């Protein structure tokens, strides 16, 4: 059903951290988006960091149901505030994110069809799965995304 | 409960008006609130009552009086122990201004008004203090009132002082406090002149005008909008106030205002509007059907005779009463507007407006 | 400076050039006043200043002379506003001053190379009185293979309009002399209307030599486009509202300044209401006259 | 590689713009002109900016010299003109741009400006490159933005008149029959009848939708409440040049002083003046006006098919682009916030 969960271990991305959004709602301090690897939490993509050049309004380049690659600039555990910056986003990185969001994605989806089938029915399940399989792959190659994708990889053959 | 009751529709629309809502005076919102106000703050609720039942009316009064309101609500804030300033503020004020549209239909000002407050909100640093926060926010919206409203009447005021001149007519329409004070403003200095004041049903706001003009000693005719083919041919000039200025040159002001311009073009009478810029709108409007407001329909009933026409209206399925309560001057009938910035063409708006954003 | 030295000195910078604009002479005439000052502060150059323009539209009524008055006003507040210490506001006024007249002498020759390009081949204008921004336009149009006719309005009572028709026969371009009266008449044969202006007005209407109101509301009348070339400086921060709202500074000379042969002092100047102007073309480009707003509200404020 | 590739591209967008174009609508003309403008950047060797501007300026004559009546790819050749002289001065210690660029009367009073593109900067490319991104993606949004202000200007059970097929036109009125009820009446636009389509979609979304031919605009107009029409190229003095008939349909719109609202996107404005150059309409083969069929009759008859209107500013009420509504008499400064005047003549 509505089975989720985290793309990586941590539950909260860092400070300068490249992360694949989608954008859901526009207001008055920017954009609030959805962290797509982290289990769909709120995050908001400033108006000040939308754009090096000045901007009038923030539809010019934010568009509902959108993708972007932002990167995180303040964190707030406590409050539940991260703030995401689209300006300080290089294209290489952009290139990086997207990779990795798709690998990350690929492993999501194997993991998920796998519960699917064991007819799992709560997130707790979801959880214990990843942390059997996925992480223990990402903190064994102090990578993460990279490292169980690079594992599932190795698999098969 | 948490979410206030939408108000209800009183009767049947004008099919071309049908998008509008139409609110009774007498059926009010308070019906089912809290009275010891938790939902809505108390200011919030005795500023929507008033503006329900016309008690206060006028673009700068209202504006005036939501910010108030706003001081009030501001003063009486807490932050909660996880969020921050810049955000719940913001998220909080939101259903009070959906209930203040629900009262009565947002004037220009007052969303101008609400702009402004959101955005120096929003830039509030998040290592102020709530109390410091709270101080730096009330001084900005006094800023506000003194420098966008009564400083800028001040400058109107000298500068439309230039145009009147002894021995003019000039034709005023309803009530604006712009228009009166810059009249009164001019026969104090020495001018000596004589105003004409237009009215119209059901407001019949031209009165208070008039009021003012033999308090000033000012000289004064007075007749109503049908009549005013009749009296043109005595003016010399046409002064209007506006609600609001639009993108695109438009005067967006009381209904009636868009006739007078146009039978003054037609006689060949200069018309001049005064507005402060805080008034300007980024909207543009091509007509009075797209946006405006219907009042209450009851107000077009009359007392002619003994008889009262339009009484149990309603009782007709065919009849519809249509209170209009703004409409839309084009450009092309407006041969100036004043401003705190000077005398300016009715297309200089849009230039304007750029100078006030560059700013901010 | 003195009165009379102000005086001598704009009359001998008209004469020494007659193409030059009475405008820019008074702007180089207050440029030089301001390098003769001996004040040191701000307020009694800034007083010096408006007494000298007071001399200088007294000697010139026209508009021109008014606006670029006004424009040197201006100019040396925004230096001053800059610039707290008046030694380096009065260098950097001296040097803005030089670069604006060398930039002003120009304007002619933008406004020739925007406009020549509107006239159709084989086509008629229509001119009101003598402009020598309008005989540049015509001779750029000319320098660029252009056949094209002119009628031009005899603009009485000086008659500007027949040295007009002798300049544009010194350049062979076939022209013919209608009087004013007869503009009502002949507007069907012109394709388009080219006239001067000794001012651009705030809502981008002109004031211009008696006459040319008409001739817009004839142009207008019968769907003709209606062109005014113009420099930048005679822009000016007036906003009459009919012919009579126009200051009497303006309408009637500086020598000049009932009800039986009266004739009530035949006005000079008229009020064309920018409805009426289809676009300008000054040293700036090309505009409509909402622009014309535009560069004086960033002007001021 | 780079050369043999991009000299190929730009030799098949040369010959796709010459002879047809295709289905391909106004925005996929930008954006390809947009990324052919960037891969020109990328690939090519400049040293200074002044050298990149040169060559963009060669290749952006080349590109519009085989359309003219294809303002879009100018526009977009000029738009990236613009970025590099912003960026270029961004870079060259002038602090805020887009008003010095501009002749001003207060600029001109307080100064000048010295152009010089020769020095080298190492981050420009990125600049430029990151500029013209932003650009394509505001782009992707231009339409939604405009749909979006649908229900800012149309009432219930209003009247509009629309001629031609315009896509934006179309994506408005679509946006705005969600949540209102009107009746649209389509000009077929002879001899290209795209009206006809035009109405097909707009009949297939529920819109109450009436066609008629280009005759009977004038009789229809006196019970018309508003006029939605879309436009090829919005020149620098806030003219249209529409399809054919849009001048017809203006001045009957302003005969009965019916507002004329023009949806039409930012890259379609256009600095070029309507003062001649003798290539403002597209002169089609007259087989669509006259049939070949008709025999001897045409070996003494002129026939003449242009395809567009010229619509001169008056007659226009509003303009509806991306970034608002706007009013005629303020084009002017979206030119000079868009475009360089040194690069109005490529």
């Amino acid at each position: 059903p509505g089975l989720s969960c985290r793309f990586y271990q941590h539950k909260f991305p860092e400070v300068e951290d490249v992360v694949m959004v989608n954008v859901r709602s526009i207001a008055e301090m920017g954009a609030y988006v959805s962290l797509l690897e982290y289990n769909n939490i709120e995050g908001m993509i400033l108006l000040s960091e939308l754009s090096r050049r000045r901007i009038r309004s923030i539809n010019k380049l934010i568009r509902i149901g959108r993708n972007e690659c932002v990167v995180v600039i303040r964190v707030d555990k406590e409050k539940g505030y991260i703030d995401l910056s689209k300006r300080r986003v290089s294209p290489e990185e952009a290139i990086k994110c997207e990779d990795k969001f798709t690998k990350s994605k690929t492993v999501y989806s194997i993991l998920r069809h796998v519960a699917e089938v064991l007819e799992y029915t709560k997130d707790e399940q979801l959880e214990s799965l990843f942390q059997r399989t996925a992480w223990v792959f990402d903190d064994k190659y102090k990578r993460p995304g990279y490292g169980a994708y690079d594992a599932f990889k190795h698999a098969v053959s | 409960r948490q979410q206030v009751p939408t108000r209800k529709d009183y009767g049947s629309k004008v099919s071309l008006f049908s998008h509008l809502p139409q609110y009774s005076r007498q059926n009010s919102l308070t019906q089912f609130m809290s009275i010891p106000s938790s939902v809505i703050h108390p200011a919030m609720v005795r500023l929507g009552l008033q503006y329900s039942q016309g008690l206060v009316s006028g673009s700068n009064a209202r504006c005036i009086a939501l910010l108030r309101a706003l001081q009030q609500v501001i003063q009486d804030y807490t932050t909660p122990p996880n969020e921050e300033l810049s955000r719940d503020l913001v998220n909080k004020l939101k259903p009070y201004m959906s209930f203040l549209t629900q009262c009565r239909p947002l004037s220009a000002s007052m969303h101008n008004a609400i702009k402004f407050l959101n955005k120096e909100i929003t830039s509030v640093g998040s290592s102020k203090r709530e109390e410091e926060a709270k101080s730096e926010l009330r001084a900005a919206i006094d800023r506000y009132v003194q420098e966008k409203i009564v400083l800028a009447a001040q400058a109107i005021s000298r500068f439309a002082y230039q145009k009147i001149s002894n021995g003019d007519v000039i034709l005023v329409y309803g009530c604006s406090s712009l228009v009166s004070r810059i009249l009164q403003e001019a026969w104090t200095e020495g001018r000596r002149f004589r105003v004409v004041v237009v009215d119209s049903r059901p407001w019949l706001e031209g009165r208070h005008t008039l009021r003012s003009l033999v308090h000033a000693g000012v000289p004064a005719s007075y007749l109503l909008i049908p009549a005013a083919s009749y009296v043109l041919p005595e003016v010399s000039k046409v002064l209007l106030g506006a609600h609001a200025l639009l993108a695109n040159g438009s005067v967006m002001s009381r209904v009636g205002t868009a006739q007078l311009a146009l039978v003054a073009r037609a006689h060949n009478v200069p018309v001049l509007v005064c507005c402060e810029t805080y008034k300007f709108c980024e909207r543009v409007q091509t007509d009075a059907f797209v946006s405006n407001e219907l009042d209450d329909p009851d107000d077009l009933q009359c007392k002619r005779g003994e008889h009262v026409a339009l009484a149990n209206w309603q009782n007709h399925a065919s009849l519809r009463l249509l209170n209009l309560v703004y409409d839309v001057t084009p450009p092309e009938l407006v041969d100036l507007v004043i401003t705190e910035l000077g005398m300016i063409p009715c297309s200089s708006v849009p230039v304007v407006l750029r100078v006030k954003s560059s700013d901010q | 400076m003195d009165d009379k030295e102000l005086i001598e000195y704009f009359k001998s910078q008209m004469k020494e050039d007659p193409d030059m604009a009475s405008a820019v002479a008074a702007i180089r005439t207050l440029l030089e006043f301001l390098k003769r000052d001996k004040g040191e502060t701000i307020q009694g150059l800034r007083a010096n200043l408006t007494s000298a323009i007071e001399t200088l539209c007294g000697v010139d009524s026209s508009v021109a002379v008014s606006s670029g008055g006004e424009l040197f006003l201006r100019f040396i507040s925004l230096a001053s506003l800059e610039y707290s210490d008046y030694s380096k506001c009065k260098k950097i006024m001296i040097e803005r001053g030089e670069l604006f007249l060398r930039r002003i002498s120009l304007s002619r020759n933008k406004i020739a190379d925007l406009c020549h390009t509107f006239i159709k081949d084989g086509a008629t204008i229509l001119t009101h009185a003598y402009s020598r921004v309008v005989l540049r336009v015509l001779e750029a149009a000319v320098a660029a293979k252009k056949r094209f006719s002119v009628y031009v309005t005899e603009s009485q009572p000086d008659l500007s309009g027949k040295k007009m028709a002798k300049a544009l026969c010194h350049l062979n371009v076939p022209v013919t002399v209608v009087l004013d009266a007869a503009v009502g008449y002949i507007m069907e044969k012109a394709d388009l209307v080219i006239v001067g202006a000794e001012g651009v007005v705030e809502n981008g209407g002109i004031i211009n030599k008696i006459g040319t109101n008409q001739m817009a509301v004839c142009a207008k009348a019968q769907n003709k486009p209606f062109y005014v070339v113009a420099e930048s400086f005679k822009f000016v921060r007036l906003f009459p509202l009919n012919q009579q709202d126009v200051p009497d500074k303006f309408k009637y000379k500086a020598d000049t300044l009932t009800g039986q042969d009266l004739k009530e002092e035949h006005p000079w100047v008229d009020y064309t209401a920018p409805s009426l102007i289809t676009l300008l073309f000054t040293d700036l480009g090309v505009l409509t006259p909402s622009a014309v707003s535009d560069e004086l509200i960033k002007l001021y404020l | 590689a780079k050369g043999s590739e991009l000299s190929e591209r730009i030799e098949s967008f040369v010959e796709t713009l010459k002879r047809g174009g295709g289905p391909r609508s106004s925005e996929e003309m930008a954006r390809e002109t947009l990324g052919l403008l960037r891969q020109i950047i990328t690939d090519h060797r400049w040293s200074n900016a002044g050298e990149l501007m040169e060559l963009i300026r060669r290749e952006g004559r080349r590109m519009t010299a085989a359309q003219p009546s294809e303002t879009t790819v100018g526009n977009m050749v000029r738009r990236v003109l613009k970025i590099i002289r912003e960026e270029y001065g961004r870079l060259h210690g002038r602090s805020d741009e887009s008003d010095q660029q501009e002749s001003l009367h207060k600029l001109l009073t307080s100064g000048g400006l010295n152009e010089d593109f020769s020095f080298h900067y190492a981050q420009l490319q990125s600049n430029i490159i990151e500029a013209i991104n932003e650009l394509l993606v505001e782009l992707e949004g231009t339409m939604e933005n405009i749909a979006a202000q649908a229900l800012e200007h149309i009432h219930s059970n209003e009247v509009i008149m629309t001629i031609g097929f315009s896509r934006t036109v179309e994506a408005f009125l679509k946006e705005a029959a969600r949540k209102r009820k009107f009746h649209v009446i389509v000009a077929e636009c002879a001899p290209f009848c795209q009206g006809h389509e035009m109405a097909v979609n707009l009949s297939k979304a529920g819109i109450e939708t009436t066609v008629m031919t280009d005759a009977a605009i004038f009789a229809v107009m006196s019970r018309v409440n508003k006029v939605i029409i879309g436009t090829k190229t919005i020149l620098a003095n806030g003219a249209l040049r529409a399809v054919t008939g849009t001048h017809t349909l203006a001045l009957a719109a302003k005969h009965h002083s019916t507002p004329l609202i023009v949806c039409a996107p930012m890259f379609k404005l256009s600095p070029q003046f309507p003062n001649e150059e003798d290539s403002f309409h597209k002169f089609v083969a007259p087989e669509e006006v006259l049939p070949f069929t008709e025999g001897d009759i045409l070996e003494k008859v002129s026939v003449h098919c242009p395809v567009f209107d010229y619509v001169p500013p008056e007659l226009i009420t509003l303009f509806i682009s991306n970034i608002g509504g706007n009013a005629p008499s303020y084009i002017y400064r979206l030119m000079s916030e868009l475009y360089h005047p040194d690069d109005h003549v490529l």
